[PDB]
């Protein structure tokens, strides 16, 4: 019945499970102790998902929480909502993971990816129909960087059918983590894109700046930013997860995207408001598609006005009309016209879904694609490869199993990147 | 007993279905659960009836979602259909035509050309098989095209008519809408008896003006083209005045085998203040008919020439009114000319009232007509795709989204190609001369 | 049935029917909600009845403002109209005439030819149309202007009507009643068949009198036009004695192409106690309506020599109370001479007694006489604009503003030259010699 | 549907917010709370004009107040009517404007511009058809001066065909504020003629002569001041904004006045009393007509004997008549037949609106022009120019980044304006 079965890695990898799993309970209208209470039957008929039947309306999350160290992991544990997951699928390591990629990917990874594998191959042939998998990880650290790429290839390597879907977070332009987080995005990077189909891209640092510049909070913590970008992941199965009159789903939302096999793109929230900027609108489409034009409204630290639209497609959730949308996206395609890709006319996708959400009228999730997210991969390179020069912080991998002309093919795997998108920045 | 049956491919062809027998149930006194009854022929017109009175709707449903079809089981026409004829499939891969034509909607056709064969084996005057499905499908699209190419492949002489649905020339609904629907209109070609098809955007135009709702829906322009379908079927289930058979309309629109797109012209549609203060007589109506504002599909038959055009009416219609009215249309400037037919025209006439549902806003009228209208100008649509397919192939865009699913880009090769005859055979029409 | 239709134009336009139609209402027994009756062809004149008994006024509403038109639907006529029929328009930029003739209200008049065509295709018997505006207007002088030259360019021979209110000898409403006014002869010129205008201050200068009220409103002057409506339109509308065409004022008042400016006279207007205390034969009355005191427009009538005069009686009246009359004024000083016609008249006669309407401060009256006068002596009103208008063009006052709209001074160029021409007929036809 | 975005700039040109605001709520039925509460049916169906519509009845008042400095900006978000205006239009800047003209134009306000235009551009586009835009500022100050001219150019070179009316406040001849006043006056008018249509001039010192002269308190404040001048932006849209039996509008009151690109004109009221001066009257139009021709009801600190009328606009609400104006104004054009311009007969603007305002039967807006205005431009150009010859304060502009010859430009730019009504003072 079209299901998912869900991976998280690293640190705050496993942070935003709760930001998640809180709230498509709550989607589902489900409890902290899993058994049921729910309002309405709307919410039953593709209940199916994320979620493993149990004895006695348990309805256990099928999820894998994993992790190189037991830092973090039992914080959720013996934090509330511990009777959620099932222990079974909590795996983690001892010895620490010290976020240095091929420590995480090629050798302390393969003393848990033995672990690993017997744990989703018995999850995945009890589901009926894998719909496909999720991976939420970091891009800058070690562990969700490197182990969960380890990960993703044999699991390509065992359902070449089934679609891998990937979620990750970026490194700054300014307010980075680590000094390896240059070599940990590169060395991500070359399994991503070879690997599964899709993945995003999400700056905290851009992330700091919606609650900055949009909901006026000047000191918000990581259990706000992982509660704003949580409902994307709600929002791109908002469509799929109960009925509406339209909806398609995230391998339809991958085919109607990308010309090749190149796939990365933007996400971004509708509505928005602030605590007391809350009844002084009308919310409504209007309201809606005008938080789904700025920069402001996104999450990649990268300029869509630098940039060209490939490819849109929107998927809106509450009483909402085509015509409503039609003529304002008319309205907003004319006057940014040249901001969209001429290789197709109406790059647009519509999906309408039925249900509102918790106490807002309706909902839209962001889903536009760009010839700047090179903006990225340029940053990226630059300050990848002046740490490259005088060999930066090289024996901490030539010192576990890698050959350093290794590392450099990933950088001409990212150029092959920008190549493309070099192209249709400016072409046809 | 002259009796046809109406498949339903596509989430299009899901909830066109929805407001069809809603339509049907009320044109005949049935009852919601099936269980009816809260002429003599017409109470076992679209049915088998079964001895307990409740009757099955003789339709089929496939989709590839159990999605929308199990909207159906949770609303109320719970007890309509029967849990055979109602075919799901447990996945899909829909927009994506050669998998849901040559991967995954063909593990569902054993099962779907089954059931064709029983419910083929009760209707013993068999008038041939309807067909609905859309363009801005994938699988409406993949599946029905490969539903007809075995169909007519089995069934030879019978009749196949189909009313689809086209991407607008301004609003899609997906990107695919060049690439997985213009190709489907090689396999429709020549299993297609006759077909139809209809815009949105330009359905949609109707409802902000003559229906004056801001924000319609989906179910409005379903109820609307469901109006279109029992014009023509259930006028031969009802004794009219001059009964017009399905077989008189592919006899009576295709001078040539490729020809068979007319139009869609449905009027009255009056809103609710509208009809008051207003006298709709027939020539008032024909006179509508004719203009671009009750036009189904989004494109200019002012400036092509008509073709040859039939024409239905419903209720109290005498035919004294029609030729007062049906001389002044060939008078007019507004049409030109045919010069493959001085009449260019086909009358038919019955009396049933027009139905009138109480859930919309659309309001009831003692006459209505219903137009299909050939015409030297429908296929720029057609050369709308041309100039936007065209473009997308210019760059190959996931033709391995075409070739992993299962088959070469040779028919993309046979796509303009079919296409440019279709441009061809209009020019061809347009030539008139000597 | 021998009928005719009634555009509405400018705000004047609006307000004036909003007599002229109640007025219409009474005439025939019409309920305020269009479902009337709380001749035989008269039940049937205005209006193009449905099977539901109440009927459309075959009128039009041209406005570009939306604010006077929606008083109507707040106020009690709110089911006489259709909203088809009653266009508005969103934006205004009025006393601005060619950006409504050339920029903003071109706009609507696709949306206005289309309602033109609609109901001249019911009523089979057609007259030419009427034609309300003012020239106080912008808009209405403005769309007016180009109201007629599209339709006199369509309908050919048919008749055009109208009546007209221009800017008074001493109050205007606005400054541009030289400018977007005098220049809307041109067009109305050589479109309009017939025209007829008035005056405010004359005509307020009858209510002090003859109606003797302090302080009226337009109200009370819009019911005082709309009388003289009914005395032309509604007498063949009714079946009098000697019957009086709407084509036979135009052939009954011009002996040139040009010349097509009568007066109005209406008698008798007696207030509430006057009528008391007097008795008002029908010479009683014809001696006032020669008498400046029920003059409708501000000039000397007096002074230039009349040309050709229509009269029309209502109610119970004998033609030898007429001539009796009628050779008394031609023995009179009062009037001088015609050359060029040795009679100067031209009489009618209609049965149907005046209405008279409740709320007003009119009173009834067994008898009325309505008079259309060619004089030697109307061009002064127009001399009066070349004194004015002359003056403003001689300091090319925002002439930016009818330049930056879109139109250069040629035609302001052409103003007072066409306006030199009409001075010029009027003495051309004061020629009186051998 | 006919509709106007407003501006304010500067101190007190954001104190005329509340004498405007609270009273079109209160001459539209509206509470402080937003929610509706009126009487009559009659004031709702050209209600669209100054409010955008909103959910639950809120009704928010389009505006966008502006500042350079946060002294009074929270004073009226803190006190009362708190609730009215959305605080995402609410922007202000912290550093001070020192009432500087091109530090409030050129330069801090460049800071601020780009925040600015985001505000009013999808506040433009979400209306349905503009009909203008409102500017009320001082001529005086720096913020109000200096910062809406560089906004003002700005939206005349985006919306060229969307009309620009301003109102703003005159330097006194006596009871001046500073002694950059000068400056500020010459390099506002630089702005105003060039890019707006119309402006109005109101002196506080002649304001403050209509309570000493006419309605007799010895000490009113700036709440009773701006309190009576509010009702002219009343009263200029009291034909518009509900129905009556003729009005026209603010375009329509721009092409009828002026036979040139120069606006400027008056500003009165009619009716107007004491405390006890109330009920001595017969408060009518004869009563009106009188209080319609005295400089002591105007604003300008001009004498209209000084001038010649060019045009008039009469704006009357209440039962009245035509013939009791126009026997009126018959009777007043004659006695005082040289006061008008001979190169138009009959400049007089009727136009008769419905409701009358609270507690009075009637009331009068009044419009008439002049070419006494130069009776500013002249006392200004002489009080500014004493303060060149010297260079007076000259180091406040030109070390900020405006050539001292660029303010010798607007000498003649008001010389230009003079020039003009040199001649209709006495021509033709
Ligand atoms: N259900 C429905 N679809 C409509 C309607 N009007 C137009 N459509 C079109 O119908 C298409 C629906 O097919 P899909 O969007 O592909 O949904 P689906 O379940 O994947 O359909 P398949 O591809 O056939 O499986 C859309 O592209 C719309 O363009 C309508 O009124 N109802
Ligand atoms: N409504 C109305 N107008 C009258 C009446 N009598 C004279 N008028 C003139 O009609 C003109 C009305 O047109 P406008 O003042 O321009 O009002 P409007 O809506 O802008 O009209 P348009 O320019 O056509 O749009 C006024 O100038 C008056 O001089 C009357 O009784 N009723
Ligand atoms: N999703 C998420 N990521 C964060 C947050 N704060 C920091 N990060 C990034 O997430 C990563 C956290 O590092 P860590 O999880 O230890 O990397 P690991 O070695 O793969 O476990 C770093 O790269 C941070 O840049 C947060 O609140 N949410
Ligand atoms: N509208 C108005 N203006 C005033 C009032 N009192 C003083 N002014 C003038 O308004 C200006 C106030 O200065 P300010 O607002 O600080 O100028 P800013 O630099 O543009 O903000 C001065 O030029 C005063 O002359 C008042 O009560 N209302």
């Amino acid at each position: 019945m079209r299901e998912i079965v869900h991976i998280q890695a690293g640190q705050c990898g496993n942070q935003v499970g709760a930001a998640f799993w809180s709230t498509i309970a709550d989607e589902h209208g489900l409890d902290s102790a899993g058994i049921y209470h729910g309002t309405s039957e709307a919410q039953h008929e593709r209940l199916n998902v994320y979620f493993n039947e149990a004895a006695g309306g348990k309805y256990v999350p099928r999820a894998v929480l994993v992790d190189l160290e037991p830092g973090t992991m039992d914080a959720v544990k013996s934090g509330k909502f511990g009777n959620l997951f099932r222990p079974d699928n909590i795996i983690y390591g001892q010895s620490g993971a010290g976020n240095i990629w091929a420590k995480g990917h090629y050798t302390e990874g393969a003393e848990l990816a033995d672990a690993v594998l017997d744990v989703v191959r018995r999850e995945a042939e009890a589901c009926d129909a894998l719909q496909g998998f999720q991976l939420t990880h970091s891009l800058g650290g070690g562990t969700g960087s490197g182990m969960g790429t380890l990960l993703l290839s044999k699991i390509r390597e065992e359902y070449p059918d089934r679609m891998m879907a990937t979620f990750s977070v970026a490194p700054a332009p300014k307010s980075s983590d680590t000094v390896v987080e240059p070599y940990n995005a590169t060395l991500s990077m070359h399994q991503l894109v070879e690997n599964s189909d899709e993945t995003f891209c999400i700056d905290n640092e851009a992330l700091s700046s919606i609650f900055a510049n949009t909901l006026k909070i000047k000191s918000p913590s990581y259990d706000d930013l992982n509660h704003l970008v949580s409902a994307v992941m709600a929002g791109v199965t908002t469509s799929f997860r109960f009925p509406g009159e339209l909806n398609s789903d995230l391998r339809k939302l991958a085919v109607n995207m990308v010309p090749f096999p190149r796939h990365f793109f933007m996400v971004g929230f509708a509505p928005l408001a602030a605590i007391g900027s809350s009844s002084f609108q009308a919310v409504s489409v209007p309201e809606l598609t005008q938080q789904m034009f700025d920069a402001n409204n996104m999450m990649v630290a990268a300029d869509p006005r630098h940039g060209r639209y490939l490819t849109v497609a929107a998927l809106f959730r509450g009483k909402v009309s085509m015509k409503e949308v039609d003529e304002q996206i008319r309205s907003v395609q004319t006057k940014n016209s040249a901001y969209f890709v001429e290789w197709i006319p109406d790059n647009v996708l519509k999906a309408v879904c039925s249900v509102p959400p918790k106490d807002l009228k309706m909902s839209a999730t962001f889903i536009g694609n760009s010839t700047s997210i090179q903006e990225i991969f340029r940053r990226l390179g630059d300050q990848f490869s002046a740490m490259f020069r005088r060999k930066a912080f090289l024996h901490w991998y030539t010192g576990e199993g890698m050959d350093e002309m290794e590392f450099t093919e990933a950088e001409s795997n990212m150029n092959d990147l920008v190549s493309e998108y070099q192209q249709y920045q400016e072409a046809g | 007993m002259r009796e046809v049956i109406s498949v339903h491919v596509g989430q299009a062809g899901v909830q066109i279905g929805n407001a069809c027998w809603e339509l049907y149930c009320l044109e005949h006194g049935i009852g919601p659960d099936g269980f009816p009854t809260e002429l003599n022929d017409g109470f076992g017109t679209f049915f088998s009836e079964t001895g307990q009175g409740k009757f099955v709707p003789r339709s089929i449903y496939v989709d590839l979602e159990p999605n929308v079809i199990d909207q159906v089981r949770t609303g109320p026409y719970k007890d309509l259909f029967h849990p055979e004829q109602m075919v799901t499939g447990k996945e899909d891969a829909s927009n994506n035509y050669a998998r849901g034509h040559y991967t995954v909607g063909k593990e569902m056709i054993d099962s779907v050309l089954e059931r064709i064969r029983r419910m083929a084996d009760n209707c013993s005057g068999l008038q041939g098989f309807l067909v609905f499905h859309s363009f801005g499908g994938g699988t409406g699209s993949g599946l029905g095209a490969l539903l007809l190419e075995r169909l007519n492949m089995e069934y030879g002489k019978k009749s196949n008519l189909q009313f689809s649905v086209y991407p607008a020339p301004q609003v899609s609904t997906s990107v695919v809408e060049p690439y997985n629907s213009v190709l489907t209109t090689h396999a429709t070609l020549d299993n297609s008896d006759c077909t139809f098809m209809v815009d949105n955007e330009a359905c949609y135009d109707i409802c902000r003006r003559n229906l004056d709702i801001e924000r319609p829906t989906y179910e409005n322009l379903n109820r609307l083209i469901a109006q279109v379908v029992s014009s023509i079927t259930a006028s031969l289930r009802f004794a009219g005045s001059l009964n017009v058979d399905l077989n008189e309309f592919q006899t009576n629109l295709v001078p040539y085998p490729r020809i068979h797109f007319p139009l869609v012209t449905y009027s009255p549609i009056v809103s609710a203040a509208k009809a008051f203060h207003e006298s709709n007589s027939v020539q008032e109506i024909t006179n509508q008919c004719f203009e671009p504002y009750n036009q189904m599909v989004k494109c200019d038959p002012r400036t092509g020439r008509y073709m040859a055009t039939c024409l239905l009416y419903r209720g109290d219609v005498i035919p004294r009114d029609v030729q007062a009215a049906v001389t002044s249309i060939k008078s007019r400037r507004t049409i030109q000319f045919v010069d493959w037919c001085p009449t260019g025209f086909k009358i038919g006439i019955c009396y049933e009232p027009p139905q009138h549902v109480p859930g919309s806003g659309i309001a009831k009228v003692n006459r209505a007509v219903c137009m299909l209208s050939n015409t030297t100008s429908i296929a720029e649509a057609w050369s709308r795709l041309d100039h936007k397919f065209d473009l997308m192939y210019s760059k190959r865009a996931f033709v391995h989204w075409y070739v992993g699913e299962g088959m070469e880009e040779g028919e993309f090769s046979e796509a303009r190609e079919d296409l440019a005859a279709l441009e061809r055979d209009y020019e061809e029409v347009g030539q008139d001369s000597m």
